[PDB]
């Protein structure tokens, strides 16, 4: 479970993203597709080229969802219920692949917010993304 | 391993810029904080109960240096990761019984620490080269298992 | 987590197990120790020999916890609460190991109940064990 | 490579008693049913919309036979899995982009299919030999990922 400090850390870090939430979302996807090309196979109807508008648009969606999850950090499963159904039942994403996007999100945040990305904040963000992931695959915290 | 020409150049170049004295303790400390089960292997290191305790721990910092020093030595011969890590594989596998998944976790933490240090220079392309390094190091260290 | 069909399948299959739950638990552990020897380090002073009374007793514990999980399939985080604290905080069990034991449990069930282990039941049992595993690793999140 | 003679004896013997056609279709079919994400690689295979459709799908059966035949052929040279699967590694990694962790899934599903077919004869000792095979095959196929 997320601690009071975890919650403070997550809200603070994600707040530091400024006007660039969508950009960072798109960067994380771009990193994931390059390092872990298996993930590209979930997006057959996407142009996945570098700087793709579809990827940029999708990164904004992922960012918006994370922004909402940070807002409702005390009730994650409720905030992400629709996305859980979508990823677990419609899209049928490999649960183990959530670790890949989570990793690429952390790398992106580290690359943009080096002052903010302390070991404690790192831990809080990883826990947060790990729970987002389990909620999305199985509606469990 | 099948490192491309570009992968090798990217890994060698970036490593020359790394603050090993700092990134070493950063990498091991973060692994211990983020993945608490890994603490099971470091009983003798003392208080590992929190980020503060872990990041100020002299033994963690010293050991993290050794880990990244070993990586730097492997970088001198990227066509030969298996050989470089052969004796280390016997240690981590036959003696310590660390699950191979954790080699990947440490590598991924190192990747995040490189991102902190290099910022926008740590491009998605540069990352992809380093992810191959992570996978290669993990495979080399896992050699004794199977 | 777990569709109604999954619940039906898991209850019927785990119901065929029955008096042999403990025996199957012990066999699953034995399979894990042999196939994945790294797991033995969690049991440093157990007798892990074939037919071990200590393993037999432990198999019964693991089997009974699964039986209780089945009885509380819609309330698993609550049902497995003490065990989640135990496996993360005290035992520090690597999350990867839960997949290993789950696989060995499925192999055990397949070996003993081949006709009941249809593809649909196989799928439901895997989802159940993945859910149990998600809950047992929850205190890392 | 890591296989003891006993391991090879066990693998070779049990395989001789396997009905490859039936076991091939069962293994690939169960992979698709139990782990539905794997279906995204088989869009040209037609109907995969339910357990019954998958298990009754002729292309699924045919491909499963092909898969198990490559395994059987590899069983002839257990110490050189890497070389045996070099070409298939290129296909799965560079062309199909199959997740390397999914290689282990298919192998583990095969193990469950062997357990169904052999029952009490599929002892923990026998399974252990076969899991070495799973690990070896997955490692050989994952070669082109680093
Ligand atoms: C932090 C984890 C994740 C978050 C917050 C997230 C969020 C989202 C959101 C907001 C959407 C758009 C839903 C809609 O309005 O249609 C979406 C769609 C989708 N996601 Fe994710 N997702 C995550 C993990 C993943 C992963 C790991 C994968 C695959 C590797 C994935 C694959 C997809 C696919 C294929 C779609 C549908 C795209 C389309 O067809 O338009 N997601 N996700
Ligand atoms: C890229 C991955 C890794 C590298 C390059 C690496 C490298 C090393 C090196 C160079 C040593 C020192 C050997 C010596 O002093 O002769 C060492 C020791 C050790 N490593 Fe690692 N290691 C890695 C991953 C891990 C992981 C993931 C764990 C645990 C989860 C681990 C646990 C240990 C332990 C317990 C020791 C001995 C500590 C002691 O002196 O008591 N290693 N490793
Ligand atoms: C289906 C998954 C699992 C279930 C249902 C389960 C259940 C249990 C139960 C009921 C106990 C008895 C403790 C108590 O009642 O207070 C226990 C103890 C224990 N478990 Fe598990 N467990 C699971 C997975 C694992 C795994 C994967 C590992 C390690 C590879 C593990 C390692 C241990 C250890 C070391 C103990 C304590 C043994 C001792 O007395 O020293 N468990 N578990
Ligand atoms: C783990 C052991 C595996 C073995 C031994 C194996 C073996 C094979 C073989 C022999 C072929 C035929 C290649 C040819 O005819 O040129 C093939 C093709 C293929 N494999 Fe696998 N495979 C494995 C795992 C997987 C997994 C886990 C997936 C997906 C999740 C996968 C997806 C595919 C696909 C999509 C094809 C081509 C299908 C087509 O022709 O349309 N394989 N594999």
């Amino acid at each position: 479970v997320l601690s009071p400090a975890d919650k403070t850390n997550v809200k603070a870090a994600w707040g530091k993203v400024g006007a660039h939430a969508g950009e960072y979302g798109a960067e994380a996807l771009e990193r994931m597709f390059l390092s872990f090309p298996t993930t590209k196979t979930y997006f057959p109807h996407f142009d996945l080229s570098h700087g793709s508008a579809q990827v940029k648009g999708h990164g904004k969606k992922v960012a918006d969802a994370l922004t909402n999850a940070v807002a409702h950090v005390d009730d994650m499963p409720n905030a992400l219920s629709a996305l859980s159904d979508l990823h677990a039942h419609k899209l049928r994403v490999d649960p183990v692949n959530f670790k890949l996007l989570s990793h690429c999100l952390l790398v992106t945040l580290a690359a943009h917010l080096p002052a903010e990305f302390t070991p404690a904040v790192h831990a809080s963000l990883d826990k947060f993304l790990a729970s987002v992931s389990t909620v999305l695959t199985s509606k469990y915290r | 391993v099948h490192f491309t020409e570009e992968d090798k150049a990217t890994i060698t170049s970036l490593w020359g810029k790394v603050n090993v004295e700092d990134a070493g303790g950063e990498t091991l400390g973060r692994l211990l904080v983020v993945y608490p089960w890994t603490q099971r292997f470091f009983d003798s290191f003392g208080n590992l109960s929190s980020a503060s305790a872990i990041m100020g721990n002299p033994k963690v910092k010293a050991h993290g240096k050794k880990v990244l020093t070993s990586l730097g030595d492997a970088i001198k011969h990227l066509d030969d990761l298996k050989g470089t890590f052969a004796q280390l594989s016997e240690l981590h596998c036959d003696k310590l019984h660390v699950d191979p998944e954790n080699f990947k976790l440490l590598g991924n933490v190192l990747v995040t620490v490189l991102a902190i240090h290099f910022g926008k220079e740590f491009t998605p392309e540069v990352q992809a080269s380093w992810q191959k390094m992570v996978t290669g190091v993990a495979s080399a260290l896992s050699s004794r298992y199977h």
